[PDB]
């Protein structure tokens, strides 16, 4: 097998755009791009679309787990929440292509260990005032479990402690950091 | 259970 077998990841992903156009609804722009469960068909993947920097203002990349969508409406997000990285102007040129690929690193690596499953998807966030990428995880109540997930994409990601990041649910944003690492 | 290092994604 080791010769000629691609590797296979723990989960199949599907990775998900949304388009700015405004005149049409939500459910609309949304529209799904492709999936995979292997290492190899995640860098074909990968390697062929666009980069975060380069997406017209206002569109989303997302990668959710297979059968899970990115809206929170969903069953496995609707009491859940997001750990939120909020990038200044400077940082879309610096630090946005990198940070969201070692997001999907961890996603399809699956480096948040023993909490793995609480792990919904993510979400990277074009926009002119300010980029954003969020982790997003299923339950918002599991103390302990969103709290070891801030803390390894924090230190994935490779933020000193001088910075703080806000976790928040989806019940708070619709109607505060919950948690802060 | 399958994981992967950030050095393994990359690698492969």
């Amino acid at each position: 097998p080791e010769h000629y077998i691609k590797h296979p990841l723990q989960n199949r992903w599907a990775l998900w755009f949304f388009k700015n156009d405004k005149s049409k609804t939500w459910q609309a722009n949304l529209r799904l791009i492709s999936k995979f469960d292997t290492v190899e068909d995640f860098w074909a993947l990968y390697n062929h679309i666009q980069l975060s920097s380069n997406l017209m203002p206002g569109c989303d990349y997302s990668l959710f787990k297979d059968g899970i969508e990115p809206m929170w409406e969903d069953e496995k997000n609707k009491r859940g929440g997001r750990w939120l990285i909020t990038l200044n102007k400077q940082q879309r040129r610096s630090d946005l292509d990198r940070f969201w690929l070692e997001t999907l690193l961890c996603l399809i690596g699956e480096s948040f260990d023993d909490y793995s499953d609480d792990v919904c998807g993510a979400v990277v966030n074009v926009r002119a005032k300010g980029d954003k990428i969020a982790i997003w995880t299923t339950e918002c109540e599991n103390r302990e479990a969103v709290t070891h997930i801030g803390r390894v994409y924090k230190e994935r990601l490779g933020l000193p402690p001088k910075i703080v990041i806000g976790y928040q649910s989806h019940a708070d944003t619709a109607t505060k950091n919950r948690f802060v690492v | 259970k399958k994981r992967y290092s950030r050095l393994q994604l990359l690698l492969l």
